[PDB]
């Protein structure tokens, strides 16, 4: 659908600052729910939804959260950084997928968002997580 | 007391704004710049004051409050209580 594989391939490494993972890091802004973006060969730590699965990850991944999905595709919609300017981002290391939250926050309520990073879809993932690899040889190794 | 509790409790937030949506909301402290259901209903007779920012949902208002058992004793204490208020504010207009 190229708004969160290649557009998300169109995405320049930006570290986001988290809070406890060091890990590769960058978000991308769409309509279709943030996408996250980390190659390192062979263990997906990678933050990859959409607008049904934003839906539920805020029906039911938080305590008081009755933002919808309109609501988070707002927030990114709103929200022009694959960094944090600190919507608050925050890092719970639970795992070594890079837990990656865009909270419920536009300038004004901190709304309750939180993650558990799950490993995300392998179609947007594996198509253009391993782009990196051969794009990074060709180019990089003749054109230095 | 049980009200305020269970409102901050709900909101995500325990009085570390809500103490503001309160006093925005009820007080009038929130301006028209940003559109909220800051207002109260007599439907259910209740005060919501959802701060749905920047038309973002954020359900936090919509509970409840009381019905006065007759409009006579507010109305009649505002009617002498305003012209109370006017009397001693020209008075010490005066003494100022």
């Amino acid at each position: 659908m190229e708004e969160l594989e290649q557009g998300l391939l169109m995405q320049p490494w930006a570290w986001l600052q988290l809070a406890e993972n060091s890990l590769l890091a960058k978000v991308f802004i769409t309509k279709q729910g943030y996408a996250l973006l980390v190659s390192d060969l062979q263990q997906v730590w990678h933050e990859q939804v959409d607008t049904s699965v934003v839906s539920q990850r805020a029906k039911e991944l938080n305590k008081r959260l009755t933002a919808p999905p309109a609501a988070f595709l707002c927030h990114l919609d709103n929200l022009l950084r694959p960094l944090l300017k600190d919507a608050t981002f925050s890092c719970d290391c639970v795992a070594d997928a890079l837990i990656l939250r865009v909270r419920s926050e536009l300038s004004g309520l901190p709304f309750y968002w939180n993650f558990h990073c799950m490993l995300a879809s392998p179609s947007l993932v594996s198509q253009h997580l391993i782009r990196p690899l051969m794009g990074m040889s060709l180019a990089l190794q003749c054109q230095v | 007391e049980s009200e305020i509790s269970q409102e901050a409790d709900d909101m995500a937030m325990e009085k570390g704004k809500y103490v503001g949506e309160l006093r925005k909301a009820l007080l009038s402290g929130a301006g028209p710049a940003d559109v909220y259901t800051f207002n109260f209903s007599k439907e259910s007779c209740y005060f919501f004051f959802e701060k749905n920012l920047k038309d973002v949902s954020f359900r936090l208002g919509s509970f409840n409050l009381e019905k006065v058992e007759n409009p006579a004793e507010v109305i009649r204490e505002l009617i002498c209580y305003c012209l109370d208020t006017i009397a001693e504010n020209q008075a010490k207009n005066e003494h100022l």
